[PDB]
RNA sequence: CAGGUAGACAGUUUCUAUGGGGCGUAGGCCUCCCAAAAGGUAACGGAGGCGUGCAAAGGUUUCCUCGGGCCGGACGGAGAUUGGCCCUCGAGUGCAAAGGCAGAAGGGAGCUUGACUGCAAGACCCACCCGUCGAGCAGGGACGAAAGUCGGCCUUAGUGAUCCGACGGUGCCGAGUGGAAGGGCCGUCGCUCAACGGAUAAAAGUUACUCUAGGGAUAACAGGCUGAUCUUCCCCAAGAGUUCACAUCGACGGGAAGGUUUGGCACCUCGAUGUCGGCUCUUCGCCACCUGGGGCUGUAGUAUGUUCCAAGGGUUGGGCUGUUCGCCCAUUAAAGCGGUACGUGAGCUGGGUUCAGAACGUCGUGAGACAGUUCGGUCCAUAUCCGGUGUGGGCGUUAGAG
RNA sequence: CUAUAACGGUCCUAAGGUAGCGAAAUUCCUUGUCGGGUAAGUUCCGACCCGCACGAAAGGCGUAACGAUCUGGGCACUGUCUCGGAGAGAGGCUCGGUGAAAUAGACAUGUCUGUGAAGAUGCGGACUACCUGCACCUGGACAGAAAGACCCUAUGAAGCU
RNA sequence: GACCAGGCCCGGGCGACUGUUUACCAAAAACACAGGUCUCCGCAAAGUCGUAAGACCAUGUAUGGGGGCUGACGCCUGCC
RNA sequence: AACCCAGAGCUAGCUGGUUCUCCCCGAAAUGCGUUGAGGCGCAGCAGUUGACUGGACAUCUAGGGGUAAAGCACUGUUUCGGUGCGGGCCGCGAGAGCGGUACCAAAUCGAGGCAAACUCUGAAUACUAGAUAUGACCUCCAAAUAACAGGGGUCAAGGUCGGCCAGUGAGACGAUGGGGGAUAAGCUUCAUCGUCGAGAGGGAAACAGCCCGGAUCACCAGCUAAGGCCCCUAAAUGACCGCUCAGUGAUAAAGGAGGUAGGGGUGCAGAGACAGCCAGGAGGUUUGCCUAGAAGCAGCCACCCUUGAAAGAGUGCGUAAUAGCUCACUGAUCGAGCGCUCUUGCGCCGAAGAUGAACGGGGCUAAGCGGUCUGCCGAAGCUGUGGGAUGUAAAAAAACAU
RNA sequence: UUCUGGUGUCCUAGGCGUAGAGGAACCACACCAAUCCAUCCCGAACUUGGUGGUUAAACUCUACUGCGGUGACGAUACUGUAGGGGAGGUCCUGCGGAAAAAUAGCUCGACGCCAGG
């Protein structure tokens, strides 16, 4: 035989989810245009 | 049944590197034999170690095909000081010992 | 096979590296056996491949064994495992890295050297090919 | 009172790293590598030495260049001593290696005793103890004409703290005083305290008659990782097979799978995982002994040899041994190999982790001991739950039933 | 002729094992080889002597009688067995009385497979299981006991030499 | 005719034998034994227990009293 | 070596245990030494109180190296060719002058290789130091609004030397550099680093060490990292290029293969290229040896030329040997692609275990694998809105860091 | 103000070899003798005192890349960080640094002081 089985934390460096597609690493979050600031949350009315 | 485990633990080496401020009597090189020959303003030791005679920097230069020549120069360099973080440290020591 | 004089009896191992840029060329002979695979080749596989291609040429031509082992491998006995006492007169080992020429042959025609070098590549733990003298 | 003198008796010691042992090895110092280009750095990793030696092999002044090949010279040759050229550091340095050192630190000659005293700014190394270097000052010198150099050796190893004792010496203390006995201080000596940071000035074994506090930190049984070893298969083909590598074996080599042997690690378990064999009783794998189908055959037919699919079913009764294994007899279609912690001792019994008694051989001075042999030698248990085999009762099945 | 050693020399000791025994309670190789017994005999008996590692009062070699001694074989005899079967009691099952115990973190306490301190009802996926008793069986709960007698550690204890 | 009431023979090993032995896992091939041999002991004996006095030995006297080893009986028991 | 009492509450470097809350900080499993190894003393690394300090993190520059790579200039070691110091035998009838030699070997040259204990060389990093450079926030400010810069204020952070005072000194895995091993182990020992230890959450089906990430607390808030978007289970049965037909999609190799999608070379064709049918395949000749025969077909040696459109002392079978069947090659009919090598991408076989799908499940020819484009889901991360506490800090408020 | 010749220092270390030149001055060999001095023997070396000729040896200057020394650029191995593949040995990417060997070349040194003519 002479093939070692990959045990714990060697199983984790092999069988962890790795996204090995060079496209899907390039993705940043989407950017919307900036909006004007929202008004005050409330106002004193006397 | 092994005939081993005969370590030694002994240490040597370059103590003060080039362009560094030396002291009178400061051991520049601890060496086995002479990798570094004594130039000027230095002295060789009883076990061929190189110590400095005067203050100043140390340098290295060839005088043959391989040799190295530890030397010492008097170092009258650099009066100007644009350091400004340290004055903020001492000035904040003053402001904290006057604030409370 | 085995060096006569040894400067040091036991010698520890050493790891394979990239493509050997020196021993990749062909010095003598017309055909060669270039190795693509870095491992160890003992003198035992060299005797096997040497008898294989010498008796596969068998009429004319001469082969060229390039490599010599020059390092030992100490196999400890079954004595419950703590020491590396004596394993030095045991099997010798040649380091081969990719690119390196293992065998050469001359005086042989095309397909007789293809079967001579190609059959003797089955006596060997690493994948190879045969190379013409370009 | 003094000498000798019995484990008769008493108090004790009997190291550790380790392979967690008889059978070994090592313990301290130095050099290279491992050591990954500062320094450091471990393993029962790879190689060696040291426990000194020198009145010069220390100091100073001065001179000189070795080492090897070639050529010449009836002793004398390959090689002694001598002459000449070539290479120029390959020789040498009291001894191991490393780093050094060519008008030298290598060899010779003269004079010599700094192989002194009192020291010492500053550094390195740095748990501490230690250990290493040192400019510079005074005295008194050695060499040299002087300049200057000399506080041992080209360097790194050649060693040991403390308590105590001893010798030589001293303007120190002298238990009322003067002394003295004794003690300091200084210079040195005495340890293979070698298990070398040294337990004491002084210390070996056995326990199966044992006992306690612990450990899975640590072995055995078993599981897990590994697969060197083992089983099985496959790649190449020098051959053997009257010719003929591949009907059948296949040397020299190579590549795998399995976890069934012996191993390696010590990861769960020692406030307890009960090993080997047998009986009873399963179940599962196929790497097929037979049964069923087929290919090839150096298959004329019978019987085969090898191989493919196929694990439904079977795989005997015995003599020996505690036996697994194995040998033999009578056969049989064949008398398969293994997993399930010996598969299975909360289902059951013998050899054994050989328990306590005894004997033989051998070892030991002995107590005792042997992976030597033989005789005898208590093995517990009312099922809580899961699991199983049977057998109900309730309720549900959309009204209730047979 | 193949052997084997009557016999010889040499080294070292204090001396180099005498009679008898001898794969033995002693023999590792070894189930040594031969013969007997058996259909078949690692056990037994009789021999050879290559006695790892017998041996002459730690006695050696024998033998009548004796032994809840060990061991080999044979006759008679039988459920030991092939290969079980029936019957009688005391339990076990049911009813009425009396009525514990070891054990116990709480238990709403499945199987496979995988993972995990590397042997999981408790974690993951799937499948299977209405609830709850009674009578049997003991594979698991690393079941109960009991701070492992074996192994190692302790600058532990004790006996003995 | 119930209950009661020897199974036996052929070999070998060890221990001569009847006995004793680990109360509660070993009854033996172990211990003892009759017999043998060595050695000590002259009585105010040796030896044993006790600092001592003394006691057992022994109210006995080498055909007796200790102690060591072996284990009837038959043949012997070698060399250093 | 009895039992009871007493010393005695013996001793235990060993085991178990040691009880209320909140806030801030926060390790170590290393070295040295040890009759020591599971103990301890010191150092390293905490807490608190200070005293000196001005650094940390980025960038640049300078120093010594001898590791990786590399190389044969030294030390070895090694493959081959030539000249080959010298030997091997035939040898002569001898004090011997030198004759015979396709054979083995010191030395050099050339072509080559290897080495931890080899270095003519020599990095990248790392170490020591020097040098350059405001880390956020609030506010004022040039008639002033932007912006540059400035004035003031607040906060955060480094190190050395101490005082008091602890633990820790069994580490584990992962990447790199190695030694032991068998370059086997979740193995053992080191050197730098990351995590766990002492770390919650999300992804990993489950699962300490793998990736993201650092949990003060609340919200039935939003945006994201790692990773995902058929259903179980949140988000795309999203778009466009190619591929796979084995459920590969979890798996292991040597080796085999007209598998399929390409890509690079080289050789033939409209003077007919490949595949099949048909025709020819002959003369010397049975080349010369052997054999009874060997006529191409048991074999040995070369292995011809001629007619020609081409024929090989033959490619295989067969025969006692022949004869003969047949092929490499050429001729003829239809006709337009055919070879033979390297090579990737994804595949096939090789590829077989013992209780039962066992590879998250269902399943899917895409919901699989490669290349881009847009969005969404996705943590206790961040943001937002509100509290609490600690430090500045010495009252409150407010601020920044935590 | 060049040469000459005692002197150093930086040095890429500047050397071997093939060629040409110098004796007005200088430096250097050669002949004669030995008083201080001297060689484990020799006036070979060293010293003193003179004849004083030559460049022969030795020094100095100018050329050559035939050896020797030095040595690129580009590449490439390697490596720091950030990652990926493989069962393992081990390999491949982004950015930064960057070899060695070989080769093209470079090199028959360069700066100062003092005394002549």
């Amino acid at each position: 035989s002479s093939r070692p089985q990959k045990k714990g934390t060697a199983h984790h460096m092999k069988t962890r989810p790795k996204k090995t597609a060079r496209w899907d690493i390039k993705r940043g979050p989407a950017v919307y245009p900036p909006l004007p600031p929202l008004p005050a949350e409330w106002t004193i009315v006397s | 049944t092994k005939n081993g485990r005969d370590s030694k633990g002994q240490r040597l080496g370059v103590k003060i590197y080039g362009d560094q401020v030396a002291k009178p009597g400061a051991i520049i090189i601890r060496q086995r034999g002479t990798k570094f020959h004594p130039g000027k303003n230095v002295g060789i030791g009883k076990d061929h170690t190189i110590f400095a005679l005067i203050d100043g920097l140390v340098k290295f230069e060839k005088y043959g095909p391989d040799k190295k020549k530890v030397s010492v120069y008097p170092r009258e360099i650099q009066p100007e000081n644009p350091n400004s973080y340290r004055a903020r440290k001492r000035e904040n020591f003053r402001l904290q010992r006057e604030k409370k | 096979l085995s060096p006569k004089r040894t400067r040091f009896r036991k010698q520890h191992r050493g790891r394979m590296k990239g493509i050997s840029y020196r021993g990749n060329r062909i010095c003598f002979g017309r055909y060669a056996l270039q190795a693509l695979e870095p491992a160890w080749i003992t003198s035992r596989q060299i005797e096997a491949g040497r008898r294989a291609m010498t008796r596969n040429a068998r009429r004319g031509g001469k082969i060229w064994v390039r490599i010599f082992p020059d390092k030992p491998v100490t196999v400890r006995p079954a004595e419950t495992r703590m020491g590396s006492g004596k394993g030095s007169p045991e099997y010798w080992v040649a380091v081969v890295k990719p690119g390196r020429i293992l065998y050469e042959i001359s005086g042989v025609a095309e397909n007789i050297a293809r079967r001579a070098v190609a059959i003797a590549a089955s006596k060997m733990p690493i994948r190879t090919q045969f190379i013409i003298s370009g």
